[PDB]
């Protein structure tokens, strides 16, 4: 009802607690489209609503924030999502994006290649991934947990996400990974968020809010994806672009969250409590250095 | 001595009836901003659209060197305000027009330092 004026809909907590079996995703509103404002691209609208929803969570927002965005290129050769992220994030935020194919971007640095070729010295405060392979939408074969870039993403989160940081990772009915759901239980809170402009799609963003670096809760990822599909199957979401017309509160609030360097022995419950509330980031504050591996070949 | 003149090539392509470069990334915003030409965040006023800068830069979009000797881009990483009446061709607009160095508005599209 009232949901049409929200940026989107998050998976209600009761659905997270079920133990459903995995079914085919059958969306009543499949094929509907929202009416986008004149001249606005689906991906600008989608990222705008994702950011509007992230504005309601307890994101850590330090000075000299570091954000990395995987899957940032479009088939148009540009980076609409990156442009929205840069609009959303405080001015000066270090934003790196990446994709398999060449594209022109507003990010501070762009790495081209398979995400597995990306290395960074430093840790990050926010990881956004729109990575997606449309060859997963094969409805004729069984729907199993996928590896590929999801294996990289899980490792990248565990090794390179600052304590207190957050993630938003695009999944769909067939593009999902059980360990990523399991890793959601290593955050103070988590959800699967569906944008109102793309509610006719099984797409969702898996959002982990304030990383703790160890399991707060044990999550079976095969069951949780079944729970997600169950929720989607039984709760039609009305397509809506309403939230796109009110941008006055859009910018991410610069909270000046504290950044500290600490050693695993010093993460006590007071610290874990501040992490859980979005009041602390734990990582070094050195310079940000990235690189992409290049395979060398002479074919002569 | 030789150097491709992309700016000139695009103007001639346009003059002979070519379709303007598309897929410039238009931003959602309030349209109650300062109206300055090139800004760190979207600033369209009621008569402008805001676009992601890199997608409106001829040199970025064509994958060629920037005319600045340092290869610096005025637009990448920023937002460019384009008059709504010219928003069918943001690359053409940024190419043909110039920003007032005093008030930051587009010359002839907001700048009034001449009255
Ligand atoms: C792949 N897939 C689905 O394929 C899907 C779906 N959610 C629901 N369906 C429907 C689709 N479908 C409709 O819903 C129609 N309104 C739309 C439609 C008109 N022409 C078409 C030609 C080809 C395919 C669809 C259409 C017809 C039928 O019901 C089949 C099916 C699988 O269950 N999701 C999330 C999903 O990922
Ligand atoms: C849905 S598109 C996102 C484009 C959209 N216009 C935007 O603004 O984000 C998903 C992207 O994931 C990228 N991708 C898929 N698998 C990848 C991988 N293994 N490594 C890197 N990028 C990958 C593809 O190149 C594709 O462009
Ligand atoms: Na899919
Ligand atoms: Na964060
Ligand atoms: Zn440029
Ligand atoms: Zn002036």
């Amino acid at each position: 009802s009232s949901q049409a004026w929200q940026p989107g809909v998050a998976m209600p907590n009761l659905y997270k607690m079920q133990r459903m079996l995995l079914e085919k995703c059958d969306l009543q509103n499949y094929g509907d489209s929202a009416t986008l404002p004149k001249g606005i691209m689906m991906n600008v609208a989608k990222y705008t609503q994702l950011c509007q929803y992230l504005n309601t969570l307890t994101l850590a927002v330090p000075y000299n924030m570091r954000v990395i965005h995987f899957g940032a290129g479009s088939d148009k050769g540009v980076a609409p999502g990156t442009a929205v992220l840069r609009q959303w994030l405080p001015t000066g935020t270090l934003l790196v994006d990446s994709d398999l194919n060449d594209f022109v971007s507003d990010a501070d640095s762009t790495l081209i290649g398979d995400c597995a070729t990306v290395h960074t010295a430093n840790k990050w405060d926010l990881i956004i991934s729109d990575m997606y392979d449309p060859k997963t939408k094969n409805v004729t074969k069984e729907n199993d947990s996928k590896e590929g870039f999801f294996t990289y993403i899980c490792g990248f989160i565990q090794q390179k996400l600052a304590l207190g940081g957050s993630v938003a990772i695009k999944i769909t009915e067939h593009s999902w990974n059980a360990d990523l759901y399991k890793l959601m239980g290593h955050f103070a809170w988590w959800t699967a968020f569906v944008t109102n402009v793309n509610a006719s799609s099984s797409e969702a963003f898996l959002i982990g809010c304030n990383y703790l670096g160890k399991p707060r809760e044990q999550i079976d990822g095969y069951v949780m994806h079944a729970n997600y599909i169950f929720w989607r199957n039984t709760n039609p979401i009305q397509l809506s672009s309403y939230s796109l017309f009110d941008m006055s509160k859009f910018p991410l609030k610069l909270r000046g969250t504290a950044v500290m360097s600490l050693k695993e022995g010093q993460i006590n419950d007071m610290i874990l409590s501040l992490l859980s509330k979005g009041r602390l980031i734990i990582r070094e504050n050195n310079r940000v250095v990235i690189s992409s591996d290049v395979l060398v070949n002479n074919e002569n | 001595a030789f150097a491709v003149d992309a700016a000139k090539a695009y103007k001639d392509y346009l003059a002979s009836g070519g379709q303007p470069i598309t897929n410039c990334v238009k931003m959602l915003c309030t349209h109650t901003g300062t109206g300055q030409a090139i800004t760190v965040t979207p600033e369209a006023n009621m008569d402008q659209e805001s676009f992601g800068g890199a997608s409106c830069c001829l040199y970025c979009r064509c994958h060629i060197d920037h005319p600045n000797p340092k290869g610096f881009c005025d637009l990448k990483g920023k937002y460019v305000q384009i008059p709504t009446t010219c928003a069918n061709d943001p690359v053409g607009f940024t190419l043909k027009n110039t920003v007032c160095t005093v008030c930051g508005m587009w010359k002839g599209y907001g700048c009034s330092c001449d009255q």
